[PDB]
C-alpha cells in the first residue's frame, strides 16, 4: 500500500525449524511478532493491536533489494526471487538466475564448561547491497517501533549479533503500486504467507497454485517461567497464485490454558499479473 | 479371476518355445514348440490353447493383439548401444542373474555364439516350473523366475530394428497389455467377440484404451536426514515406493509387470483407462495421502498422475510419445502444486509413536525376508504393518519382500523381490580406528563418498533421442534402461564392497552414499566408476566427492560437506572426482589414469626403494607445489639439483629419474600434472604416515 | 521512556586473537585452524557471542539476578532474553594497517607439541590476527520501565566486565598468549528514545 521499509542486515538468523538452518527471508508471522513484542518493550501493544485489527494494516513478507525491489516467484505458470521489472517478462516466458543475495554459511559455537554444548548456528550474511523491505501502512507508531526495531535486531539468536538491521523508508516504484490490491477479481499472487477465512479456503483451495509452510515453535513470553509450544499451523507461503483475492486472518496459535494471546499475521497482500 | 489368471500365465508363457527353439533347435514354429512342452508340465488346457494360437478360444485373441502391440542365433545388444553415439555393438552373453556373482559386462566379441548353453536355462525352466499350481498366489514367483534366467536372452533376434529387449522383458510387457485389454473390455462389457475387433480390424489401435498411471514420493529426500538408522529410514522409504505399487495394482485387477521404472520415488505403470481404474486412483491417491498426514504431515507426499495413449501412439510417433510423458508429468506437477482436499486443510489446522518403530526397524534391519502384516509395526499404508523377520516364521504373512537374491531366497510362495541396501561391514565408529594396515603406518581418517549419475533425469526420457531423429525410445528400452540402473547401483555395488571395510548407507543411482575407510573409499569410488564405464561404454557417466574426516564426528555435517565437494564435482565438467576439497576437482578419467595408475606409483616406487630422503623432502615439495610463482620453479630447480649430488651415487641416477619427473610435471604449462602431483603427494603422504 | 543506549567502543588487539572456526579439511602444510571470518569479505571478525558468553563468564566470577538481567535466562519469567544485545565485531582499521605495512591482516603462527619422553615434537599451525586490529564493537543496552530503578547499577557491572576482559584474553587459544585486547573510547549514546547520556559517561573513562 504505502512506504518500503528497506532493511540491511549483515549476519541475519531466519531459521527454518532448525538453528542450523536458515531461509534468508522472514515471513510476516516473524516481522509481525517483532513488531508486537516492540510495542510490549514500550508502553503501546494495545495501539499496535488496534491498528493491527483495523482493516487498512498492511504487511507482507521480505524480499531482496539489491538494486530494485524482487518479488516471490509466482507459482506454476510458467526460481525464487524476481525482479520487480521482470516479473510481466518472466510470466510471458524467460530465464533468470537466483541472483546470489546471500552466502547462507554455518558456524560452530560451544558452550566450554558444559562438555556437551556443541552446536551450529546457519546465518544469512547478506551481501553487501541487498536488503529485504517490508511493504506496510506507514503510520507514526510503525516507524517507531520499526526505528527501535533496527536496533533491537530481526530473527534468532539476536543478542548475540544476528539480524541487527537499518532503515529506509522508500516509496514505492509507480509500476508496482499499480498492482497492490485486495479486493481484485483475476489472478493474482500473494506476497505474504496468508491463510484464508473458511468462506474462501473453498475457493483458494480449487483454483489456487500454492506452497504450504508449517509455521510452529515456540511462544516467547514474559510472563510463563517456561517455554510452550505453539498450535502448528499450516498457511500458504508467498508467490501463491489464486483465482482471486481472499481476505485474511490474525490467527490465535496460544498454547492450552494460556495468559495472553500468541497471534500470527496471515493477513494477505496481493500482486496483480 | 479364472479368466484373468489364465490369460495373465498364457501372457507371459506367450514365447517360452523361442528359447526351445533354440536349445535343441528345429525349423518348425515356436508357437508349436511351447506349447507343445507346456503340455509336459502341469496340462493346463486353456494356457496351452493360448500358447497354441498367440501368434495365428476367446482369451488367445487378448494375447495375440498384445504381441503386436508389445512388439512395436544372434545374441542379445546392450541397451547402451542406442545412446548418443552411433558407433559401438558390444553384445551380451546369456547366462543368469547370479545375484551374488560378478557381472557379465557387455563384451564388443560375443555377438557370434548365441547357441551354447541355452539347455541348461531350459533345464532351469523345466525344474522350477514343472511342478505349478498356477493359481494367482504363484503369480508373483514366475515374474521373479523370468527376470533371474530369461533375462539376457534375446527377443524374436532377427536383424530388423529391435535387436535389444529381451525376453523377459518382452514377456513382461505383453502380460501387462493383455491385462489393460482384458481390464478395458471387459469393463467395457462387449466381449463378443474379442476377436471380432482384434484380429479382423486394426481399427482398435486408434482408440485410448491404457492409461500410463505414475506418482512420486516427494519429501523422499528431506526425510532421510546413529547412521545405521539412516540406512533403515531410507530403506523404510524404499519399500514405502514398493507398497504403493503393490498394493495400487493389489486394488485393481492387477499384480505386478504392469509395472516399469521402479524406486527412487517415480514409478510407471500401465493400465486399462475404464472409469472404475480412475476413480479407484482418485479413492487410492486420497487414501495413501492421508494415511501420510496420519504419520509422516507433509513431509511425504503420494502425487498420482496418468495419461491416456491410443495402442497406436507406441507402434510407429517419436514426439507423442514424450507428449504422453508430458501429460502424465503435468498431471504429477498439478497435484504436486495442489496438495491437498479441502477438509484435509481444515480438520488439520487445529515418548513417539512412529520413531519407536524406526527403532525396532533398524535392530531388524539385517534380515531378508521382509513381511507384510496387520499389526506388527512400522506402517508402510493403510492397515499395513512392516516387519523384518528370518525363516523363523510363518506368522500372518501377507507379502513376503524377499531381498537381493530372488533365486535361492525365492522358495517361499508370494516372494516380491527388492533390490537394495547390502554391505555393512563394521561399524562406523570403527571405520577410521582402522585403516590400520597390517605394516601399521596410515592415517585415521573416515572418508564418505557421495556419487551421482550426471544427467540422469534428462536420460531417463531423452537417452535414446540421439540415434535417428526418428527415435528409438521405446517403452520397452526405457524399461530395460530403468532395470539396468537399477540392477547396477542397488545390486551390483554389494560386489563393488566385496572386502572393502566400508558400509554402504543408500544407493539408487540418484545418489550413492557409501561411508567408510578411507583406502578402501578411494578403491572403491574408482572401481565403481571403471565397472559403471565398462557397464555402459560410456556415453553416461557419473561424478563423485570424496570427503575425508575424522572420527567420532556427526553424519550430518559430513554428508553436508561431502554433498558440497560432489556439487564442486557437478560445477567442473559434471564427469569429475573432487577429493577432499573444494579445489582438486580432477576430472574422472585423469584421475584414474593420470593419478593412481601414473603419478602415485611413480612416487611409491621411488620413496620405499631408497633410504636417504623422506618426509622432509615431501613437505618441501609439497609446500613449492601449494605456492608455484615463477620464482618457485627456479627455486624447486636449485632445490633438486642441490639434493642430486647428495646422495650416495648408487643412488644418484634413480634420484635423477624421479629428479626429471617431479621437475617435468612441476614446468608444465598446463596446470594439469602440477594440482595431479599435488595430490599424488597427498594421498602419499597420508598413506605412510605413522601413530 | 524507552531508550536505547548503545555502547561504542573500540577493540583493540594487544595480542592477536585467534577466535576458533568450523572444523573443515585442512591439507598437509595448510593452516591447523583458521580463524573465524566474513564469507564476503575475508577479513577477521569477533563474533558477537564470543563476547557475550566471555564477558558474562567474567562477571559470573564476580557476581555470585544482576547477571541474568543483562543475558537473559529461558527461565525466570521476568528475565527472559534481558536487555543486551551484542554485535559481530569487524575491522575498523583495515587501511591504517595497510598504511604502516602489513600483507595480510593475519598471521600464522607456528607451533608445537613436545611429548614428553619420547620427547617428540608435533607441529601446528595456527592463524592469528594481528595485534594492532582495532574492531568496531557495539553493545545495545535497553531502558524500559523496569529499568529506571536499576540502571545505574547496570553500568557498573558492563564497565566493570570490560575491565576484566581487559586482564583475561578474549576468544580462543589463551591463557598462553594470543587474547590481550584494549577498549578504546567508551561512549554511550542514545540511538533510540530520550536518556542523557553525559551522566554515565563521567562514570566512563
Amino acid at each position: 500500500t504505502y512506504k518500503l521499509y528497506i532493511m540491511t542486515f549483515q549476519n541475519a538468523h531466519f531459521g527454518s525449524g532448525t538453528l542450523d538452518s536458515s531461509k534468508l527471508t522472514f515471513s510476516a508471522d516473524r516481522i509481525f511478532s517483532a513488531l508486537v513484542l516492540e510495542a510490549l518493550k514500550m508502553g503501546k501493544l494495545d495501539a499496535f493491536l488496534a491498528e493491527a485489527n483495523q482493516d487498512k494494516f498492511t504487511l507482507t513478507d521480505a524480499f531482496p533489494f539489491q538494486f530494485g525491489p524482487f518479488l516471490p516467484k509466482p507459482i506454476g505458470y510458467p526460481l525464487q526471487f524476481l525482479a520487480l521489472e521482470n516479473v510481466d517478462d518472466y510470466l510471458n516466458g524467460e530465464l533468470f538466475e537466483n541472483e546470489e543475495h546471500a552466502v547462507i554459511d554455518t558456524v560452530t559455537k560451544n558452550q566450554p564448561h558444559k562438555d556437551d554444548n556443541l552446536y551450529q548456528v546457519a546465518t544469512t550474511r547478506f551481501s553487501n547491497d541487498t536488503s529485504l523491505y517490508v511493504i506496510a501502512n506507514e503510520s507514526d507508531l510503525l516507524n517507531e517501533l520499526m526505528s527501535s526495531l533496527q536496533y533491537s535486531g530481526l530473527g534468532g539468536k539476536r543478542s548475540s549479533g544476528f539480524g541487527r538491521f537499518e532503515l529506509d523508508i522508500q516509496n514505492i516504484p509507480l509500476e508496482l503500486s499499480d498492482r497492490l490490491t485486495k479486493n481484485h477479481s483475476d489472478k493474482v499472487m500473494s506476497l505474504t504467507t496468508a491463510l484464508p477465512v473458511d468462506a474462501d479456503l473453498e475457493e483458494a483451495m480449487e483454483d489456487g497454485h500454492y506452497l504450504l509452510t508449517k509455521s510452529s515453535g515456540f511462544a516467547f513470553s514474559h510472563a510463563t517461567n517456561e517455554n510452550y509450544r505453539k498450535q502448528d499451523l499450516y498457511k500458504f507461503a508467498s508467490g501463491s497464485t489464486f483465482s482471486k483475492t481472499f481476505e485474511g486472518q490474525i490467527v490465535d496459535v496460544r498454547p492450552l490454558d494460556f495468559p495472553h494471546a500468541v497471534l500470527n499475521y496471515a493477513k494477505p497482500l496481493f500482486f496483480k499479473l | 479371476k479364472k479368466e484373468k489368471i489364465d490369460l495373465f500365465y498364457g501372457a507371459l508363457l506367450h514365447n517360452i518355445g523361442k528359447v526351445i527353439q533354440r536349445a535343441t533347435g528345429e525349423r518348425k514354429k515356436h508357437a508349436l514348440v511351447g506349447a507343445d512342452w507346456f503340455d509336459e508340465i502341469a496340462d493346463n488346457q486353456v494356457i496351452s490353447d493360448q500358447i497354441r494360437y498367440h501368434m495365428a478360444d476367446h482369451l488367445a485373441y487378448i494375447t495375440y493383439i498384445a504381441d503386436n502391440i508389445a512388439s512395436g542365433y544372434t545374441n542379445q545388444a546392450d541397451i547402451f548401444n542406442v545412446f548418443g553415439a552411433q558407433t559401438d555393438k558390444r553384445y551380451f552373453k546369456p547366462t543368469v542373474l547370479n545375484l551374488k556373482s560378478k557381472p557379465n559386462f557387455a563384451s564388443a566379441t560375443y555377438e557370434p555364439f548365441s547357441k551354447g548353453d541355452y539347455a541348461a536355462i531350459a533345464t532351469r525352466i523345466k525344474n522350477e516350473l514343472a511342478e505349478f499350481e498356477f493359481n494367482q498366489v504363484q503369480i508373483d514367483s514366475l515374474l521373479n523366475l523370468f527376470e533371474a534366467t530369461l533375462s539376457f536372452v534375446p527377443s524374436s533376434t532377427n536383424t530388423k530394428e529391435i535387436a535389444d529387449i529381451s525376453l523377459a522383458d518382452h514377456s513382461r510387457l505383453t502380460a501387462a497389455f493383455a491385462l489393460a485389454i482384458y481390464d478395458y473390455l471387459e469393463d467395457k462389457g462387449r466381449h463378443n467377440y474379442k476377436e471380432d475387433l482384434f484380429t479382423k480390424v486394426s481399427a482398435f489401435y486408434e482408440e485410448e484404451a491404457f492409461l500410463l498411471a505414475s506418482f512420486d514420493l516427494s519429501g523422499i529426500q528431506d526425510f532421510i536426514y546413529a547412521a545405521k538408522q539412516l540406512k533403515a529410514r531410507s530403506l523404510y522409504l524404499d519399500f514405502m515406493s514398493e507398497y504403493i505399487a503393490d498394493s495400487l495394482l493389489d486394488k485393481l485387477g492387477l499384480n505386478r509387470a504392469n509395472m516399469l521404472y521402479v524406486g527412487g520415488g517415480h514409478a510407471y505403470f500401465v493400465l486399462a483407462n475404464t472409469e472404475k481404474t480412475v476413480e479407484t486412483l482418485v479413492q487410492f491417491e486420497k487414501d495413501f495421502n492421508q494415511f501420510l498426514l496420519a504419520n509422516f504431515q507433509t513431509r511425504l507426499y503420494v502425487a498420482f498422475g496418468w495419461g491416456s495413449f491410443a495402442a497406436k501412439d507406441i507402434m510407429s510417433s517419436p514426439e507423442s510419445y514424450r507428449q504422453v510423458y508430458q501429460k502424465a508429468s503435468r498431471m504429477i506437477s498439478k497435484k504436486k502444486i495442489s496438495r491437498y482436499d479441502y477438509q484435509t486443510l481444515m480438520l488439520l489446522n487445529r515418548v513417539c509413536d512412529i520413531c519407536r518403530g524406526l527403532y525396532q526397524f533398524s535392530k531388524e534391519i539385517a534380515h531378508d525376508h521382509f513381511i507384510i502384516t496387520e499389526n506388527e509395526g512400522l506402517p508402510i499404508g493403510p492397515n499395513a504393518c512392516l516387519k523384518g523377520v528370518a525363516f523363523e516364521k510363518l506368522s500372518q504373512e501377507a507379502f513376503s519382500r524377499v531381498y537381493v537374491k530372488n533365486d535361492y531366497k525365492a522358495g517361499t510362495v508370494k516372494a516380491t523381490h527388492v533390490f537394495v541396501g547390502d554391505y555393512q561391514c563394521d561399524e562406523i565408529y570403527n571405520y577410521a580406528a582402522l585403516s590400520k594396515n597390517e605394516n601399521g603406518l596410515g592415517i585415521k581418517r573416515l572418508a564418505v563418498v557421495r556419487l551421482d549419475v550426471d544427467d540422469l533425469g534428462a536420460a531417463f526420457m531423452a537417452g535414446f533421442s540421439q540415434q535417428g531423429n526418428g527415435q528409438y525410445s521405446t517403452l520397452s528400452r526405457s524399461a530395460t534402461f530403468s532395470r539396468s540402473m537399477s540392477l547396477f547401483f542397488k545390486v551390483y555395488i554389494n560386489q563393488f564392497a566385496s572386502d572393502k571395510k566400508l558400509s554402504i548407507i543408500y544407493a539408487g543411482g540418484d545418489d550413492v552414499f557409501a561411508i567408510g575407510s578411507w583406502q578402501d573409499i578411494i578403491a572403491f569410488t574408482v572401481e565403481l566408476r571403471e565397472n559403471f564405464i565398462k557397464w555402459t561404454n560410456g556415453k553416461l557417466t557419473l561424478s563423485a566427492g570424496i570427503g575425508l574426516f575424522a572420527d567420532k564426528t556427526p553424519i550430518s555435517l559430513m554428508a553436508h560437506q561431502t554433498g558440497e565437494l560432489e556439487e564442486a564435482a557437478k560445477g567442473n565438467e559434471k564427469d569429475s572426482i573432487s577429493l577432499f576439497s573444494s579445489d582438486y576437482t580432477f576430472k574422472f578419467d585423469r584421475f584414474i589414469t593420470n593419478v593412481y595408475d601414473d603419478k602415485l606409483e611413480q612416487i611409491r616406487y621411488f620413496f620405499n626403494h631408497q633410504d636417504e630422503r623422506g618426509k622432509n623432502f615431501i613437505y618441501k615439495l609439497i609446500e613449492l607445489l601449494r605456492n608455484h610463482d615463477r620464482m618457485n620453479m627456479a627455486r624447486l630447480a636449485y632445490y633438486l639439483t642441490r639434493l642430486e649430488e647428495l646422495t650416495r651415487e648408487t643412488d644418484r641416477d634413480k634420484f635423477k629419474t624421479f629428479k626429471n619427473l617431479f621437475y617435468s610435471w612441476y614446468t608444465n604449462k598446463n596446470d594439469k600434472d602440477r594440482k595431479e602431483a599435488e595430490l599424488a603427494l597427498l594421498l602419499y603422504i597420508y598413506e605412510i604416515r605413522k601413530d | 521512556t524507552f531508550a536505547k543506549i548503545k555502547f561504542s567502543a573500540q577493540i583493540r588487539l594487544e595480542t592477536g586473537l585467534h577466535i576458533g572456526g568450523s572444523d573443515a579439511f585442512a591439507a598437509i602444510g595448510a593452516i591447523n585452524s583458521p580463524v573465524i571470518k566474513d564469507p564476503i569479505t575475508n577479513l577477521p571478525i569477533i563474533p558477537g557471542s564470543s563476547l557475550k558468553g566471555k564477558m558474562r563468564t567474567l562477571l559470573a566470577k564476580v557476581y555470585n539476578d544482576i547477571l541474568s538481567r543483562l543475558f537473559g535466562n529461558s527461565k525466570d519469567k521476568r528475565f527472559k532474553m534481558g536487555r543486551l544485545i551484542f554485535r559481530d565485531a569487524f575491522l575498523s582499521n583495515a587501511d591504517e594497517l595497510d598504511s604502516l605495512g602489513v600483507r595480510s591482516y593475519t598471521e600464522v603462527k607456528f607451533e608445537n607439541t613436545i611429548d614428553r619422553i619420547t620427547a617428540e615434537a608435533n607441529p601446528r599451525q595456527i592463524e592469528r590476527a594481528i595485534r594492532n586490529s582495532t574492531f568496531d564493537f557495539e553493545l545495545i543496552y535497553e531502558i524500559t520501565d523496569e529499568n529506571e530503578n536499576q540502571v545505574e547499577e547496570d553500568f557498573k557491572v558492563i564497565r566493570d566486565g570490560l575491565k576484566l576482559l581487559e586482564l583475561d584474553y578474549l576468544g580462543g587459544s589463551g591463557s598462553r598468549g594470543y587474547g590481550k585486547v584494549a577498549f578504546e573510547n567508551l561512549k554511550a549514546t542514545t540511538v533510540f528514545g530520550n536518556y542523557d547520556v553525559k551522566t554515565l559517561n563521567e562514570l566512563l573513562t
